[PDB]
């Protein structure tokens, strides 16, 4: 054997064990989700409060690309930042040449090809993050999830991290109960509930909730963070449902 | 470009590639340098498993770096050519910029620096060569003899030997060389050099080379008969 | 075991052992403490010597008039990273006439450390850093780890026996955060914090190192007889 | 990374030997024997082709003996493909010297440079050495007729008579026995063939398994001629000495 | 990133073998049989078209390839390796010869250039040797007709006739009995078809056999008229129908 | 080395007690041909800065894209992008000044004369000039091209030194700017009647006025 | 053809006493026959009790002052907050200027 | 094998730790700092009696105000000295002044970690850098291949270092004269050296504000050796 | 045994990394099929969407390389998209350089050459994909050309790829034995699609809904994919016969 010691080596199965090992690092990370809605997308993430000494609201994990795309990820946080930095470069050169802001499917493949490139050589390590991202473009709303292998698909709802199965189950119920569609303001509230429900798989340390959203009507097609009254309202909704 | 760090430290603090290069020097034919009151003599062993040789055209063991400095060596022959070439080029470059030929110390310091560079550069192995560099500084009559080795260290010697069985000939020189009174003449210096090689060589026929360097670019190589006379004289005094 | 030969290799459980071994170098380092109020931010560092004949290794480095850090681990790596911060702070001033935000400083350090954990040939940085600063949004304290992870805090500590000071600050949180407009008292709290990490040794005059930055105070370092006030 | 798969071709053994050079010489020892003999009025180059097939085109073939310029030739022992790389480099080097100085290149200078190239592959670059040993046969107005040999280590030496490839130990003993200094070319031709005939691994030495060449001053007055022997000419010289 | 493999992947073993070259020759042994026969007025090269699937169109896969108007090539071993070698061989005939001398290279020299390329894959950093043996047939004014074999090592040999691949040992013995120095081109084609039938197992017709010749100039295949000195290519690929005509009088 | 093709003429500006005013006409000239009439040469950055540009229009559009990109880049990983860490006029200017001087030093300039007008976070008025040579300067009144020769004299009668700034209201200041634009239409052969005007006040913020016209002109003495 | 230089006018003056030194300069800035600013300072405090002015082409003048101010900053970082003496500053400024020998800073500098 | 820039599980760089073992095999070098000057002394250690000991150059000038002693793979020190000299002279060219001893040491130590897969391995030599400047006065630094440097009142490096350092711990005080320091280096060298100490197998040097860096003659050191033996017999 | 980790020869003359890349081809557990009509070339592939949270419209293994060329992939999606982007770039460059649309077979050869390089050069791994290119070429007419990780390529009368490829292959073989021709003798592409689905149903032994399939069609001057309703319309036609 020894097939798992080097990146880009096929095992006799036809598998790249190094990528599968990077997935284990993602599974170890905190929970993050994405919900597609009527005219946009909503992102949410679990922030473990390791200590009283952490300044609340001041270790922001959700990241914006361009002015219309949001990105969140679980796993190795630095690896995620590297991917977003590339995403920002990709989006900038697209807008430079073609004038229009980068479409979400176009942006999704830019990240996909870049992550896939890190499975082609033994001189690089695969990414230790699964990234949930999306936004609003000329063709409407799009939600995507990208994995260490470079694999990505479009999603109605997406989840990754330690509480992914709990969050996936809760997401599937929303898809079944709302065939016509979910509103942006509703999706924010649901996002809070699902993070709180997914926190049961990480319940030693208590946590801090963080939400963001893009909506054609509510945010005018731009990425914004949910703060203040709208955040507390979403927290209270989640608190009422666990009890 | 090929980048691999071939020369590296081991747990005990040794650089094995440099030390194994010293083993290549130990395998090489013996070379000896002895400096007198007014001269330096470089003696060299030539192995006799090679008959049917052409000695006219076969590369000589002692090489002129400039008209006033010479270089002999022990170890890998192919490696030595690279050091000799670089030294010869630096000799002409020094004359061009300083308007004065190199000192023996300077030429030695350069060659030693080249050897050192190959011990901490990527993609290269050390030189499997130790050198004896001898000559006279410009407008100076004090004899100079220096030694270098694969690691890059260099130093001055009253008399020194390198190569196979060099520990035997070094033993000989240590009791037969007086610091207070070095070989006063050319004859005395050549004889002590030939004597020291006869402890190790075999026959004094076409196995020993001798080169004498005197002040002001006066370098000459001895022929077979000239060397054979020293061999004949030493053996007759020995039977006593 | 078989997966710790280089940084480019994941373990079967998804760990990067070279990054973890770099993290271990920080734990061996001498203790240093960081804490802040709303007006000032303070670094306190225990310096370490080779023996009684030697000097005490300097732990604190200035990056700009409004920013600087303390180090624990490989000191040369702290010199490389602090130099990078000096350049980034400086680029911000020359090009934009703008003092670099302490948060951006953290983001830049994170991304620089990350690149060394995903490529063949290189190695992770072997040092942890506590960055303090005062910018347009007040006082700040950051904790840098060579894994790439940067974290903003009210107070913290890194190095050997840093858990003692970290627990103390966790208890004292409500007190020291409201030490506004009083430098000497905020330092006293930091000196008392680092004292919870001492064993057999106590704070002497050429052992202690303090730094402070704030509203009307440039980043300045105190050593020697200037810290005798706080023992 | 890629460190895992590096053979480290340019390192020393604990005994101070170069692994890859030693193993390249082991390869060369299985190649067809090539002999060079230097006489007072010329040089002979003789070489044995590697086990021939009857359907091999013999006349339009070149395996062992190559021309470097009008005054210098080489006999090859080892990988032919490796040798042709080095031969083309040597051919170019000779033309560079002629272009620079308006004089044909001295034999040793060409030999040294080709040997220096081989040396480089043993000290740096991490590549395998050339699995080739040459016998150089040439003439210039400084030293006259000269024989040299070079091997993968990049070390070269001069000879009166020498063999490379297979059975060199046995071949060298036979040459050392019958060679003398006042020898002529026609005598050297006979010695070369007689030596191959006794050291060969084949049943009997025939014209189709040999390449032959001479470098004489047997042109008209004070000039050198290279003669690469044709098949029929080897057949005749083999009868003339009574081997067949 | 970047190619960190700057070192040789083919090295000498203690016994003196070059492992990767030997293993490349083993891959050639597994390959389908191909052969070449030289006549007085031409050369023939032939091979079996091993179809991967009956749904596959074996016409689209050409094992016998034109390199120059007077030079052709066939192989045994790994097909993809052969395909890129033909691309490189065609280009080098232009860049290192035709663009300099205004004429096509003689067979021996083009062979020499291909051999160089295959030698470099044996010594350069981070590459394996080519897993093919080539048979190159061609004609040029001053050397006439010629046939060459090129091996993974980069070595090449001129042949009167030979075979490579699966059943080369038996095929070579067959050719030794039949070959003489007075063979006319048609006689050489006949012997090529006889020799190939021994190694082929399944169907034996013009659709499963690929065969080309180097012979007389073909003015009809030139594509233009008006220049007397230009008389057309000597390389011609025999059609499926032309092969079957000769299989009746077999 | 360049030559300007499509060009914009004067940009004029001044400080008043609570902020700054800046104006420029809507013309894109092609030599003597008055080719394009819908050209906006005042470009706002945030709600606290307006950059007025004269000279080559292709280079102006390039600078637009840079400023647009600067806003995007400043928002990245910046929770206070619309508060304490928002782009200041001084930041925007220094960036442009750096670019202009770098381009002149590479002998490939952006063929422009630029005035950055705005209000800082502490309420202070910001008004500074930079051009193709990388030359920078500040004054209570600033103007480019013909504006320098004809507008500045008129605007300096209102605010002649620093102490005149608190004594100057927004009504008085705008009146002087609008008058100056009329004078430029009389006398500059590459001016248009249509123009844009922007006020950046420390209390009322950014007011951007489009499609203004020069009016109350005297010709009857002809 | 593009001309990378301009003339911003103005004049400067430095006098040294026994225990003091002055560096004066007018505040007018011009191009051709127009005034750009009536108050645009070109004499600067560069730290370590060194005052500097680079008069001529203002863009080059500002660039030089900016680079020297930065040189003082890094001198502190690299040499343990040591004070930059006026003689050392002068030598440093020579290297700044001569570094652009073949595309000069168009200024007369006084410190 | 394994990477050159690899960390051990204990958080140390293998190659740096291994180079420290090479330095322990090196010949002894001692330095003592006083208010009257800094003294540098080394063990020459000739491998054979035929070797001319005065050609052994283990104490070296960097500038007039900075000197240097070495221990370990001494060939590796040549490029370090070359860099130090260039750095010292270059700073004088750029700033018309002497460069601080600490700044020089930092410049040399920047080379240390510039190895990996830059040079192929760390340096196998430790340096004692001694000098004087107007700001911090007389200084002694110990520069390692780790890129770290400590200031010392006194320091020993090489094979006899741990024994010599313990001796320097007892003997050093803040009021030592230059003469007292000279004798102290000779005393401690004689204790840890294999062969018997004399003027040919040991070398002294110092740096003072007034006269700068000076390597002592064999005649001058011989008298200090004689002065040392007499004083130890006198009680 | 490091000869199994990189693309160098094993003692028996094999490249294990290439062989293991072939096994990655079936990792998706999807079967594809391609046939030719008179005027068209049809390609069909299974569409499996297991997760309910997925957006089914974004799940695809068929790609529009150029206006005339389409490509279906058998293998993991990251490698599939890698191949697609390169093919698109190559086809675009060809048109720009040579003034006419890149033929299907020429693109197949080019992508096969790239794949060959990965089998010879060490630092690049093979892509674990099999690429089936389809078009109606302006010279050669309806065309199917297929590429694999070994760098092999060939034209096809028809073809199939996937875990149950052999069953589909023989099914098609037996039809062309019967029909005695090289293609589907049919006028409209609609009925050629119907043939493709019918013979896949017979070979695999499964029924298909509208969301279980994915269809690509190549005609003269355009290649296009079918919607769920286009396929449903096609499924209804088969059922009513
Ligand atoms: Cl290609």
């Amino acid at each position: 054997t020894g097939y798992d010691l080097s990146n880009s080596v096929f095992s006799p199965d036809g598998r790249n064990f190094q990528v599968e090992y990077a997935v284990k690092a993602v599974e170890n990370g905190t929970t993050s989700i994405g919900i597609k809605c009527n005219d946009g997308v909503v992102f949410a993430v679990e922030k473990l409060i390791t200590s009283k000494l952490l300044v609340p609201q001041k270790n922001v994990k959700i990241q914006v690309v361009d002015r219309h795309i949001g990105c969140v990820y679980s796993g190795l946080i630095p690896d995620g930042r590297h991917l977003v930095n590339r995403g920002r470069e990709e989006a900038a050169s697209f807008k430079k040449l073609y004038k229009t802001p980068i479409p979400i499917p176009a942006f999704a493949d830019r990240l996909g090809q870049y992550v896939q490139a890190h499975t082609l050589y033994n001189s690089v390590r695969p990414f230790g993050v699964s990234t949930i991202f999306g936004g609003v473009d000329k063709n409407g709303a799009h939600l995507y999830m990208l994995e260490p292998s470079g694999s990505y698909w479009g999603y109605k709802g997406a989840a990754t991290g330690k509480g992914r199965q709990s969050a996936k189950a809760e997401l599937e119920k929303l898809v079944d109960h709302h065939p016509e569609g979910l509103s942006a303001r509703e999706a924010v509230k649901q996002a809070a509930k699902i993070i709180y429900l997914a926190h049961e798989d990480n319940k030693e340390k208590d946590f801090e909730l963080e939400i963001s959203w893009c909506s054609l009507s509510e945010t005018n097609g731009l990425h914004k963070f949910v703060k203040g009254d709208l955040l507390q309202e979403a927290i209270d909704f989640a608190q009422k449902e666990i009890n | 470009g090929y980048d691999r760090a071939l020369s590296i430290f081991s747990p005990d603090g040794h650089i094995f590639q440099v030390e194994y290069a010293l083993e290549a020097v130990k395998r090489g034919t013996c070379a000896v340098g002895v400096k007198g009151k007014n001269c330096v003599v470089l003696g060299c062993e030539r192995r006799s498993t090679l008959k049917l040789q052409d000695t006219r055209i076969t590369p000589s063991k002692v090489s002129k770096i400039d008209s006033h400095v010479v270089l002999s060596f022990s170890g890998l022959n192919a490696d030595s050519r690279i050091l000799i070439e670089k030294a010869r080029v630096e000799a002409q470059s020094h004359r061009l910029t300083l308007e004065d030929p190199v000192t023996v110390e300077y030429l030695t310091r350069y060659v030693a620096g080249v050897q050192q560079r190959y011990t901490q550069s990527g993609g290269v192995r050390p030189f499997g060569v130790s050198t004896l560099i001898a000559g006279f500084d410009p407008r100076d009559d004090e004899p100079k003899l220096y030694q270098t080795e694969p690691s890059g260290i260099y130093s001055s010697w009253s008399a020194q030997t390198i190569g196979r069985n060099s520990k035997t000939v070094r033993e000989f020189l240590e009791k037969n060389y007086d610091r207070k009174e070095p070989p006063a003449t050319v004859e005395e210096c050549v004889k002590l050099t030939v004597r020291s090689l006869l402890e190790v060589v075999q026959t004094g026929a076409k196995n020993i080379e001798i080169t004498v360097v005197k002040p002001d670019s006066d370098i000459v190589a001895l022929s077979s008969e000239e060397i054979n006379q020293y061999v004949t004289q030493i053996e007759q005094e020995k039977q006593e | 075991n078989n997966y710790d030969g280089d940084t480019v290799t994941f373990s079967p459980t998804g760990r990067l052992f070279q990054v973890e071994y770099a993290l271990e170098a920080i734990k061996q380092g001498s203790v240093t403490v960081g804490l802040r109020s709303n007006t000032h931010a303070v670094l306190v560092a225990l310096k370490r010597n080779a023996d009684e004949l030697s000097s005490y290794q300097k732990k604190i480095i200035k990056c700009d008039e409004h920013m600087g850090l303390s180090l624990a681990g490989l000191a040369p790596d702290a010199r490389v990273l602090s130099n990078y911060l000096r350049q980034q702070c400086n680029y911000s001033s020359l090009v934009f006439n703008r003092k670099l935000a302490v948060e951006r400083a953290g983001h830049l350090l994170c991304d620089k450390a990350q690149k060394n954990t995903q490529s063949y040939g290189g190695r992770p940085y072997g040092v942890g850093l506590l960055i303090i600063g005062y910018d347009k949004s007040g006082a700040h304290l950051l904790e840098f780890q060579p894994s790439g992870n940067v974290t903003e805090l009210y107070g913290t500590a890194i190095g050997a026996r840093s858990q003692g000071a970290k627990t103390y600050l966790e208890r004292t949180l409500d007190t020291f955060i409201k030490i506004d407009g009083n430098p000497d008292e905020l330092i006293k709290a930091g000196v008392e914090a680092i004292s919870q990490s001492l064993r057999d040794e106590s704070l002497t005059v050429d052992n202690l190192s303090i730094a402070i930055v704030g509203k009307d105070t440039p980043f300045t370092i105190y050593d020697g007889e200037a810290v005798a006030k706080y023992i | 990374g890629s460190r895992r798969y590096d053979s480290r071709t340019t390192i020393f053994s604990p005994e101070g030997r170069l692994y890859q050079v030693e193993y390249a010489l082991e390869s060369i020892s299985h190649a067809g024997t090539a002999i060079g003999i230097m006489a007072s009025d010329g040089i002979v180059l003789a070489a044995e082709r590697k086990v021939t097939s009857t359907l091999l085109e013999q006349d339009t073939s070149t395996e062992k003996l190559y021309k470097l310029n009008d005054k210098i030739a080489v006999a090859v022992a080892g990988l032919t493909a490796d040798a042709e790389i080095l031969i083309n480099t040597a051919r170019i080097h000779a033309q560079n010297y002629l272009k620079t100085y308006n004089e044909d290149i001295p034999v040793e200078i060409l030999v040294r440079r080709l040997s220096d190239i081989k040396q480089g592959y043993t000290q740096h670059g991490g590549l395998r050495p050339f699995g080739v040993s040459f016998i150089y046969a040439g003439y210039d107005d400084r030293y006259g007729y000269q024989l040299y040999t070079s091997n993968p280590s990049g070390n070269y030496t001069g000879w009166k008579a020498i063999s490379v490839g297979a059975n060199t130990s046995a071949a060298q003993t036979l040459l050392q026995m019958d060679y003398k200094d006042d020898m002529k070319v026609d005598d050297a031709i006979e010695l070369a063939l007689k030596t191959l005939s006794k050291t060969t691994d084949s049943s009997a030495l025939t014209y189709d398994r040999l390449e032959f060449a001479t470098i004489r001053k047997g042109a008209n007055d004070g000039e050198v001629y290279q003669k690469i022997f044709k098949p029929q000419e080897i057949k005749d010289i083999l009868v003339k000495t009574g081997i067949t | 990133m970047t190619d960190r493999y700057s070192f040789s992947l083919t090295t000498f073993s203690p016994s003196g073998k070059l492992g990767q070259i030997d293993y490349a020759l083993t891959a050639v042994k597994q390959g389908v049989t191909s052969l070449g026969i030289k006549a007085t007025n031409g050369v023939v090269i032939a091979t079996e078209k091993k179809s991967s699937s009956p749904l596959a169109m074996s016409e689209t896969l050409s094992k016998v390839s034109l390199l120059t108007p007077d030079i052709g090539a066939v192989y045994s071993g790994m097909g993809p390796d052969y395909r890129v070698l033909v691309d490189k061989s065609r280009k080098v005939a232009h860049t290192s010869y035709k663009r300099i001398y205004g004429e096509y290279p003689p067979t021996k020299l083009l062979v020499s250039e291909v051999a160089k390329i295959m030698q470099e894959a044996t010594q350069s950093g981070g590459v394996r040797p080519f897993g093919v043996s080539l048979l190159i047939a061609g004609h040029d004014e001053f050397n006439g007709f010629s046939l060459y074999q090129v091996d993974p090592s980069g070595s090449y040999f001129p042949w009167k006739a030979t075979a490579i691949g699966k059943g080369s040992v038996a095929a070579k013995t067959f050719l030794e009995k039949r070959w003489n120095d007075e063979l006319e081109l048609e006689d050489a084609i006949h012997i090529a078809l006889l020799t190939l039938k021994e190694s082929v197992e399944g169907e034996f017709n013009g659709d499963t056999i690929e065969l080309a010749i180097i012979g007389d100039e073909n003015p009809d295949l030139l594509g233009y008229t008006g220049i007397p000195t230009d008389k057309g290519p000597r390389f011609r690929k025999l059609t499926s129908q032309e092969i079957n005509d000769r299989l009746e009088a077999l | 080395t360049q030559q300007p093709i499509v060009t914009g003429t004067s940009v004029i500006s001044m400080k008043y007690d609570n902020g700054v005013i800046i104006a420029a006409d809507n013309l894109g000239s092609y030599g003597s041909l008055l080719r394009f009439n819908g050209v906006e040469r005042l470009i706002p950055v945030g709600d606290n800065t307006v950059v007025g540009i004269s000279g080559d229009i292709s280079d102006m559009q390039h600078i637009e894209r840079l400023l647009k990109d600067l806003v995007t880049e400043n928002a990245y990983d910046n929770p206070l992008a619309d508060a304490e860490e928002a782009l200041e006029p001084s930041y925007i200017f220094e960036y442009l000044a750096t670019v202009m001087y770098q381009r002149r030093s590479k002998m490939n300039p952006l063929w422009n004369a630029i005035i950055v007008a705005g209000v800082q976070s502490n309420g202070d008025q910001f008004l500074r000039y930079v051009n193709l040579l990388g030359v920078t300067y500040s004054s209570p009144t600033l103007a480019t091209g013909f504006g320098a020769h004809m507008a500045n004299p008129l605007l300096r009668k209102v605010v002649d030194r620093e102490s005149d700034i608190p004594k100057t209201t927004v009504q008085v200041a705008e009146e002087a700017i609008v008058n100056a634009m009329r004078v430029l239409y009389y006398r500059d052969a590459r001016s248009s009647r249509n123009f844009s005007l922007a006020i950046i006040d420390k209390n009322t913020g950014l007011t951007f006025k489009k499609n203004l016209q020069v009016e109350n002109m005297k010709w009857d003495f002809a | 053809q593009f001309n990378p230089y301009g003339d911003n006018g103005g004049t400067i003056l430095g006098i040294a006493g026994e225990d003091f030194a002055v560096l004066a300069g007018d505040t007018r800035n011009i191009t051709d026959y127009s005034i750009n600013s009536r108050y645009e300072p070109k004499v600067f405090d560069c730290g370590d009790n060194i005052v500097m002015s680079a008069n001529g082409f203002a863009a080059d003048g500002d660039a030089l002052v900016k680079r020297f101010k930065n040189s003082v900053k890094w001198y502190h970082f690299d040499h343990n907050d040591k004070k930059l003496s006026i003689n050392s500053a002068a030598r440093n400024i020579q290297h700044l200027l001569y570094g652009k020998r073949f595309f000069p800073y168009y200024v007369h500098t006084i410190i | 094998d394994r990477g050159v820039s690899t960390f051990s599980p204990e958080g140390r760089l293998f190659q740096v730790e291994y180079s420290l073992e090479a330095i322990k095999l090196g010949s002894t070098a001692i330095g003592i700092a006083t208010k009257e000057g800094v003294v540098l002394g080394v063990e020459k250690r000739a491998t054979s009696p035929l070797l001319e000991s005065d050609s052994i150059e283990k104490i070296v000038e960097i500038d007039r105000h900075i000197g240097c002693a070495m221990s370990g793979l001494t060939a590796d020190a040549r490029s370090m000295i070359e860099h130090a000299r260039t750095a010292a002279v270059t700073h004088n060219l750029y700033y018309d002044e002497d460069i601080n001893v600490e700044s020089l040491t930092q410049s040399v130590c920047d080379l240390a970690l510039r190895f990996g897969e830059l040079m192929s391995r760390p340096f196998g030599v430790a340096l004692l850098i001694a000098g004087h400047d107007a700001d911090d006065g007389y200084q002694l630094f110990h520069a390692e291949p780790s890129g770290t440097f400590y200031r010392y009142n006194a320091k020993a490096i090489g094979s006899g270092s741990e024994g010599a350092q313990a001796e320097l711990l007892n003997e050093w005080h803040s009021s030592l004269t230059l003469k007292e320091a000279e004798l102290l280096v000779l005393k401690i060298l004689k204790q840890v050296m294999e062969e018997k100490l004399d003027e040919n197998n040991a070398q002294l040097s110092c740096i003072t504000k007034q006269d700068g860096f000076k390597i002592y003659d064999n005649e001058k050191t011989a008298e200090l050796i004689k002065e040392l033996k007499e004083k130890e017999a006198a009680e | 045994g490091y000869d199994r980790h990189i693309t160098i020869f094993s003692p028996e003359g094999r490249l294990y990394q290439v062989e293991y890349a072939f096994k990655a081809t079936n990792q998706t557990n999807i079967n594809s099929l391609a046939v030719r009509g008179k005027d068209c070339t049809v390609v069909i592939s299974q569409k499996k969407v297991p997760d309910k949270l997925l957006d089914p419209t974004t799940v695809s293994y068929i790609f529009c390389i150029s206006r005339t060329i389409g490509m279906v992939v058998n293998g993991p999606i990251p490698d599939a998209r890698n191949a697609a982007l390169r093919a698109k770039a190559e086809a675009a460059e060809f048109r720009y350089k040579y003034g006419y649309d890149m033929p299907c077979d020429v693109l197949a050869k080019r992508m096969a050459n790239l794949s060959q390089i990965y089998t010879q050069r060490a630092y690049m791994r093979p892509l674990g994909v099999i690429l089936t290119f389809v078009s109606v070429d302006e010279e050669l007419g309806p065309s199917i050309y297929k590429t694999d990780p070994a760098g092999y390529y060939v034209g096809y009368k028809a073809t199939a790829t996937g875990p149950k490829q052999q069953e589909i292959t023989t099914n098609l073989e037996n039809h062309f034995k019967k029909s005695k021709i090289d293609h589907i003798n049919e006028e409209s592409w609609e009925k050629v699609v119907e043939f493709a689905i019918t013979h896949m149903i017979d070979a695999l032994g499964t029924e298909f809904s509208k969301n279980d399939l994915e269809v690509g069609v190549a005609t003269k001057d355009k290649f296009f994919t079918l919607s769920a309703e286009n396929i449903e319309e096609r499924l209804v036609a088969i059922a009513e016969q």
